[PDB]
């Protein structure tokens, strides 16, 4: 009986193509689809639409290139941001490419603290050789995660169309 | 009325409070020793606990039927009145009264000695009325007015009311009927 | 109180007269002058003060000479003499230890 | 085992008094009734407390929804300035129509008046 | 019909339309509670409202105004019960477009 | 009592201070970081310090429109204010030609009074508030986001960047608490700030009616 009222009462809602959520009549109900405007049923992390250290180990382990040199921190940096300034990601939030930025400086720091324990020269010539496998990240592997990101991100909205004031419904009832 | 009360951390004097609180009632408007102010000692107002009827002054356990019966024996000499319930059949016969074993109340037997009251050792009061003993237990205390009157109509249209005393204790006699079943068992 | 009148057993009804206050019958002639202080005790039960006591309340009733407690034989304790239902009660004595290394409740 | 500090649940009805009261933060207090919150904080902050209820009542039985549904959830309720219910009241207030109610109870009162 | 002895067919309840209004299936709702229950074609005139045949609304004596209509034959019936009750449901049709 | 009494003579005048502060009338910043202390200078305990005629404000000016838009903050003394009483006060503020008023009540206001205040003037609007409302912040509060009140330049943008008319956004009463605190009208359109679960911010906006 609780589950036939809530569908009864929400079932209207609807998600329109400009992003707004509105009821039957017109009014709005949302402006954006709960802040973000994205679906819960795609949400890899912890009601979040990414995971960025789960990505990162995907593409360091699926594309590894022996034959690339490692990025150290300010290259890291230098070669993020010449990504991130291109067309293509003027599509997505600014509050997601903050958050790339974030995880982007962490791994920044990871790189800096492990080549301060370990004594290795960013030109690319200690002996040791095994020592850059230590936190190894390539510009090919930055390229790959950012346009994964990029990817996941734009596949995680809220289609447009979808009725999810039933969803709503059913997911609290069930 | 001023709202904002105010208030000081000083301690209250238990006898500050015990003479204020004396002063407040122990006024009295007493000395009318006249006819309408006077009262009657007697016929104060019942409170409702009849055992408890005064709550204005001039200034309980329950018996058994062993205490009842010592003090009417050697506490007092005076005759009391009791009144005790029998069992509706007495172990009897009619005598030539035109029978069916029916019901033997006490109108069917005659004057004389009809029993013998047996008090055992340690409460137990037995009232061996026969071979058959019947026991007696103390029934519910009454603590209203229980007057034992008389009545008889000497003549055919007018007669004589009077009262023998005033009756305040309860008897109860019942049949012993663990022993009656262990004569004969069934 | 409910009092009642010997005549007819009505209740009465507080009232005043020319002289006194009287209980009336209101169906009888039956009044009874007051002529001296008469009155009815409610004692109601207070509040629970276990709870209000713990924890380092503003307690009052030490003195000199007081006895040292039991177990540890210092007077290094407080001890307290209250009611826990209406005044009617007898005070109980209750007593509690507060030293350094040593927590105890007593009674 | 950093601190020790002394919350006081209280059972009442009545949110304005206890946020006044000399002592008591009021710059963080909240409530279950969310009616109260209403009347006293505002429909947005009866909105937040609509959220947090609901989705404290599915955490304390170990099933999780994703937050975006019982926010549109709070959203629906509150979208005309007072809360509402999912009763055939708030949903006649929601809703215009007139098979849909008739559909619910009231057996004939409806469709003569709305003839009418 | 009803039950199994009768040849009956299942139901399609309260909870499975539900349960396809959240996947946003309309054209399947739509064919399910229409199309294998009952179809049936009223012709409605769009002057006064009420329902005709043939492309010829009886009231207005005129044919300049009907339109061919695929609707439930529950509706048909809903609509029909209603006008006997003096209750009458006057259906105004838009357009597409 | 008398500290308790002057600890609420404090606080409501703290949060007044904070709400004339909000409604964009020109408050000295001496009177908003007022300590209790500092309180005890010019204003004391019951006998000496008097509410309703000594701890009044008629100094707040609205400096981004004009000085001659000004409002009043009165502190009433009995408890049901009387239809006379507002009479007093309107005559008041009919000989100083101002416009707005607040009323500080203590414990309420007879009714016959508050349909008095809808019908006294439209030019003549005064507001009642109830002095156990304002012993908190309710802007301050962990539950109700910061609300800002828009100019019509910038709700004639929202309306053209989602292609509405008026009617269609969110609604939000007019005996709102935070709609009586900002003093908001019917038609304005305040825009809410919610805060996040992470360090975003989402946007809304509500239509007084
Ligand atoms: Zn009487
Ligand atoms: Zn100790
Ligand atoms: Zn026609």
């Amino acid at each position: 009986y609780m589950q036939r009222r809530l569908v009864k009462s929400l079932e209207d809602l609807c998600s329109q193509y400009d992003l707004t959520v509105r009821s039957s009549t017109g009014d709005i109900i949302q402006f954006i689809y709960g802040g973000d405007g994205l679906d819960p049923a795609a949400m890899e992390g912890k009601d979040e639409p990414l995971e960025f250290k789960r990505v990162l180990d995907n593409i360091k382990a699926v594309f590894p290139c022996p034959s690339e040199p490692a990025l150290s921190k300010n290259e890291l940096i230098l070669t993020t941001e010449s990504i991130m300034k291109k067309s293509e990601f003027l599509c997505c939030q600014d509050s997601f490419l903050q958050e790339i930025k974030k995880f982007i400086k962490g791994v920044s720091e990871k790189i800096k603290k492990t080549r301060d324990k370990y004594g290795i020269n960013d030109n690319g010539t200690t002996e040791p050789r095994v020592l850059y496998q230590l936190d190894r990240i390539t510009p090919t592997q930055v390229e790959k995660f950012l346009e994964t990101c990029r990817d996941k991100y734009m596949r995680a909205q809220m289609e447009p169309g979808s009725a999810v004031g039933a969803l709503c419904a059913q997911s609290i009832g069930e | 009325r001023p709202e904002v009360i105010q208030s000081h951390s000083i301690f209250e004097q238990g006898p500050a409070e015990m003479m204020k609180k004396k002063g407040n009632w122990d006024k009295t408007v007493d000395v009318s020793d006249m006819g309408p102010s006077h009262i009657i000692n007697i016929k104060k107002e019942k409170r409702e606990t009849d055992e408890e009827t005064k709550q204005i002054l001039r200034m309980l356990p329950k018996d058994v039927s062993v205490a009842e019966l010592l003090r009417e024996l050697s506490l007092t000499k005076e005759e009391e009145l009791l009144f005790l319930q029998l069992p509706d059949t007495l172990p009897g016969q009619p005598p030539t009264q035109d029978i069916a074993e029916n019901a033997c109340t006490l109108a069917d037997l005659t004057e004389g000695q009809v029993g013998k009251l047996l008090i055992r050792k340690s409460g137990r009061v037995q009232l061996l009325l026969g071979k058959v003993t019947l026991d007696v237990t103390m029934g519910t205390a009454c603590s209203f007015l229980q007057e034992l009157v008389s009545v008889g109509l000497g003549d055919s249209r007018t007669g004589e009311m009077t009262v023998l005393g005033h009756v305040k204790h309860k008897l109860v006699c019942s049949p012993d009927f663990e022993s009656l079943l262990d004569h004969k068992h069934r | 109180m409910l009092l009642f009148c010997p005549g007819c057993g009505n209740g009465l009804i507080v009232e005043e007269g020319q002289r006194c206050h009287r209980f009336s019958c209101n169906t009888c002639p039956y009044v009874h002058n007051i002529t001296r202080k008469v009155t009815n005790r409610k004692y109601p039960k207070l509040k629970e003060v276990d709870d209000v006591l713990g924890g380092a309340a503003a307690w009052e009733n030490v003195d000199s000479t007081a006895e040292s407690c039991p177990k540890c034989e210092h007077p290094r304790a407080y001890f307290m003499q209250l009611q826990t239902r209406s005044a009617d009660e007898p005070m109980t004595t209750f007593y509690k230890c507060c030293n350094a290394q040593c927590g105890h409740r007593w009674r | 085992s950093g601190k020790e500090k002394y919350k006081l649940l209280v059972e009442g009805d009545n949110l304005r008094a206890v946020m006044a009261t000399h002592g008591v933060k009021g710059t963080r207090t909240t409530s279950n009734n969310t009616y109260e919150v209403e009347k006293t904080l505002g429909i947005e902050a009866a909105r937040t407390t609509i959220i947090n209820e609901i989705q404290y009542t599915m955490v304390n039985h170990g099933m999780s929804i994703d937050r975006r549904h019982v926010m549109l959830l709070s959203d629906l309720m509150t979208y005309k300035g007072e809360v509402l219910g999912i009763t055939r009241f708030g949903l006649a207030k929601m809703k215009e129509s007139v098979l849909m109610l008739a559909s619910f109870e009231k057996t004939a009162d409806h469709l003569f008046d709305a003839a009418y | 019909t009803e039950g199994r002895s009768r040849d009956g067919g299942l139901r399609l309840g309260e909870m499975e339309r539900d349960c396809l209004i959240g996947y946003g299936a309309s054209m399947l709702l739509l064919e399910r509670l229409m199309i294998s229950s009952d179809a049936f074609e009223v012709d409605v005139c769009g002057q006064c409202g009420l329902l005709g045949y043939s492309g010829w609304c009886h009231y207005c004596k005129s044919s300049c105004h009907v339109s061919s209509l695929r609707i439930p034959y529950a509706c048909k019936l809903l609509f029909q019960e209603l006008q006997s009750m003096n209750i009458i449901p006057r259906l105004k049709l838009s357009k597409y477009n | 009592d008398d500290e308790e009494e002057t600890y609420r003579l404090w606080k409501i005048r703290k949060t007044i201070m904070q709400l004339c502060h909000d409604r964009g009338y020109l408050v000295t910043q001496d009177e908003l970081d007022q300590t209790l202390e500092e309180f005890k200078a010019q204003s004391g305990d019951k006998p000496s310090e008097g509410r309703p005629r000594r701890t009044d404000l008629t100094v707040l000016v609205a400096h981004n429109d004009d000085p001659t838009d000004q409002m009043f903050v009165f502190f009433p003394e009995e408890p049901k204010v009387g239809i006379k009483t507002i009479k007093v006060y309107c005559q008041r503020m009919q000989e100083e030609n101002i416009t707005r008023a607040l009323i500080v009540v203590q414990q309420g206001m007879t009714p016959s009074a508050k349909q008095s205040l809808v019908d006294m003037a439209p030019k003549y609007i005064l507001e009642q508030f109830l002095q156990q409302e304002l012993l908190i912040n309710i802007t301050e509060h962990e539950l109700v986001p910061e609300h800002v009140v828009m100019t019509k330049e910038e709700v004639t943008e929202l309306l053209a960047r989602y292609k509405l008319r008026e009617n269609q956004l969110p609604r939000i009463q007019a005996g709102d608490p935070v709609a009586r605190y900002f003093g908001i009208k019917r038609g304005q359109v305040v825009k809410i700030i919610r805060p996040s679960e992470t360090a975003g911010r989402y946007i809304t906006y509500r239509l007084v009616q």
